RNA sequence: GUGGGAGAGGGUGGUGGAAUUCCCGGAGUAGCGGUGAAAUGCGCAGAUACCGGGAGGAACGCCGAUGGCGAAGGCAGCCACCUGGUCCACCCGUGACGCUGAGGCGCGAAAGCGUGGGGAGCAAACCGGAUUAGAUACCCGGGUAGUCCACGCCCUAAACGAUGCGCGCUAGGUCUCUGGGUCUCCUGGGGGCCGAAGCUAACGCGUUAAGCGCGCCGCCUGGGGAGUACGGCCGCAAGGC
């Protein structure tokens, strides 16, 4: 799973500042530690269909905002793909 | 780290010797996995609702250890190797959920 | 119609997730080592549902019955 | 010949014959009876008439082993199951208890398609 | 975000008891089985019925519900691990980041196909017994593929609520699952029943709409010929679109 502290870490390292929790790139961060967590246990139980399902989605709602982000401050957007290292 | 139950039911038929060394070799394992004794309650021996390996008895050991998730299968399943060990029932430690209380 | 008394009236506190009381579990099993009904077990849905659940972990311990013999008839 | 005194009586009851089994107080067979071992060949064995008979018959088999009391185990839900239990009774035999253990599974084998269906 | 919750949601490993079958031992003897009645069949190389031991496969009684979960298919012993969805409370953070969704991609009961394995019970085909005017059937005795596992295909269905998805609006009553609260009851999410307004050809629907509205997709246009022919795409094939 993922532990409190690891979710708080992530969030702290990525909150646009102090108190920061539901920012557009605190949000990218937490869906890509779940992304990736779930993509490895795919990797694993390949036969899991149901929770790829969810994979789908996350990547999706990930989509979602990263394509707001880079509308609104394509800069900050770079940024946030940077550090999260994605995109191709 | 998590908190459970390991359950072991032993051979009714151990002299005070023997229930000594297979008591111990459950030691001797919760360790090399990484378990914590909290507490253990060696209810001792209690006629079995039905017979298991030919006995109407066993002798039943509990214990509310703490150990690492990814252990507990491989655990379990080593305690298992005994043959005075006939059950081993591993189990997530839970809030007692009172009732007509 | 399920009348007499019902399991739980008929007892004190409890714990519902206790699989080692057979004293009081062994009490939710009717004649036969079955699972006595919520008409019967005077219990609520979720408490019964943890009911079965504790009562199959006894079973398979050994300290509660499976099935037993009808006796009488 | 080897005087038991007392024992089991096993009814194997079926909607096509009854059939009484007795058996020491371990189990072991001493005699046994049916509709068939009766004169009835046919549907005539699971009668509970049928039953009557092959009932008393193991009972008589059994009084020469000097067979006295019995406790009793019901298998099964044919005609002339309480036939038996009814006739062991009044055999000069004493029943000391009666006992249905007819097995059934925990869901384990596809039934034959004649015995398909549930709810 | 934080704190809580219920669940047969999925995947992996392990494990438990009941029952069937087979094998070993005991005891025991003449039938068992099956049917409307029978017969085939099995049994003195000793069956059936009974007790003890063992092997193996498949499915999980009671709990169990009118219940729960899932997008659908679908999901039920128990334990651990890995993992998806979802509801509620607090109003904490972002600041319209939303809805729908041609094509595409993925999932997709059963049967079926390939390779390997397994095989208890059941069972297309098939081999027999009966029934019948006949009986390529129903009933009975057998029994192969298959049913089960791995990996890869197939992509269909009364895949059904025969009801696309989202949002707002329009009386209530009653049972129920799950959560919060000052806990008769109030408030939220889900499952049912009856019903205001209204709708409907009618049956019925009726805050889980088939009502009143807006957005987007899919689809229809008399019956037969025909889900056929042709073409294309897909599949090992069967065959699918
Ligand atoms: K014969
Ligand atoms: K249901
Ligand atoms: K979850
Ligand atoms: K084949
Ligand atoms: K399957
Ligand atoms: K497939
Ligand atoms: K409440
Ligand atoms: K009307
Ligand atoms: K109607
Ligand atoms: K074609
Ligand atoms: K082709
Ligand atoms: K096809
Ligand atoms: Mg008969
Ligand atoms: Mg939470
Ligand atoms: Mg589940
Ligand atoms: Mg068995
Ligand atoms: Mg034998
Ligand atoms: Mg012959
Ligand atoms: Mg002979
Ligand atoms: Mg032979
Ligand atoms: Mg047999
Ligand atoms: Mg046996
Ligand atoms: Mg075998
Ligand atoms: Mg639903
Ligand atoms: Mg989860
Ligand atoms: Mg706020
Ligand atoms: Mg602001
Ligand atoms: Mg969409
Ligand atoms: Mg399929
Ligand atoms: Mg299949
Ligand atoms: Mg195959
Ligand atoms: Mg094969
Ligand atoms: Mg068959
Ligand atoms: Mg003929
Ligand atoms: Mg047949
Ligand atoms: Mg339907
Ligand atoms: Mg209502
Ligand atoms: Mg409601
Ligand atoms: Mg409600
Ligand atoms: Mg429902
Ligand atoms: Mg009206
Ligand atoms: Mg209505
Ligand atoms: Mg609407
Ligand atoms: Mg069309
Ligand atoms: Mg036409
Ligand atoms: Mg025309
Ligand atoms: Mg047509
Ligand atoms: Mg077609």
């Amino acid at each position: 799973p993922i532990t409190k502290e690891e979710k708080q870490k992530v969030i702290q390292e990525f909150a646009r500042f102090p108190g920061d929790t539901g920012s557009t790139e605190v949000q990218v961060a937490l869906l890509t530690l779940r992304i990736n967590r779930l993509s490895e246990h795919l990797k694993v139980h390949k036969k899991d269909h149901h929770s790829h399902r969810g994979l789908l989605m996350m990547v999706g709602q990930r989509r979602r905002l990263l394509r707001y982000l880079q509308r609104e401050d394509p800069e900050r957007y770079r940024a946030l793909i940077e550090k999260l290292g994605i995109r191709g | 780290m998590r908190r459970y139950e390991v359950n072991i039911v032993l051979n009714p038929n151990l002299d005070q010797s023997q229930l000594a060394l297979e008591k111990e070799i459950i030691q001797r394992a919760l360790e090399n996995y990484g378990a914590r004794v909290e507490k253990v309650e060696e209810l001792g021996l209690r006629r079995l609702a039905y017979p298991i390996a030919k006995d109407p008895q066993g002798y039943f050991l509990w214990y509310q250890v703490e150990m690492p998730e990814d252990r507990v299968n491989d655990l379990a399943r080593e305690l298992r190797i005994r043959d005075n060990v006939r059950r081993v029932m591993v189990v997530k430690s839970q809030e007692p959920f009172l009732a007509n209380a | 119609p399920s009348r007499k008394a019902k399991v739980k009236a008929t007892l004190g506190e409890f714990d519902l997730r206790d699989y080692r009381n057979v004293e009081v579990l062994k009490r939710f099993l009717s004649e036969t080592g079955k699972i006595l009904p919520r008409r019967r077990t005077g219990l609520s849905a979720k408490e019964q549902r943890i009911l079965a659940k504790t009562i199959k972990r006894a079973r398979i311990l050994g300290l509660l019955p499976f099935t037993e013999k009808l006796v009488r008839k | 010949k080897r005087q038991v005194a007392s024992g089991r009586a096993y009814i194997h009851a079926s909607y096509n014959n009854t059939i009484v089994t007795i058996t020491d107080p371990d189990g072991n067979p001493i005699t046994w009876s049916s509709g068939g071992v009766i004169g009835y060949k046919g549907s005539r064995k699971g009668t509970p008439y049928a039953a009557q008979l092959a009932a008393l018959d193991a009972a008589k088999k059994a009084m020469a082993y000097g067979m006295q009391s019995v406790d009793v185990i019901v298998r099964g839900t044919g005609a002339g199951r309480e036939q038996a239990i009814r006739a062991l009774q009044a055999s000069g035999l004493q029943v000391k208890s009666i006992v249905d253990d007819t097995p059934v599974p925990h869901n384990g084998c596809r039934p034959k398609k004649k015995f398909r269906k549930a709810s």
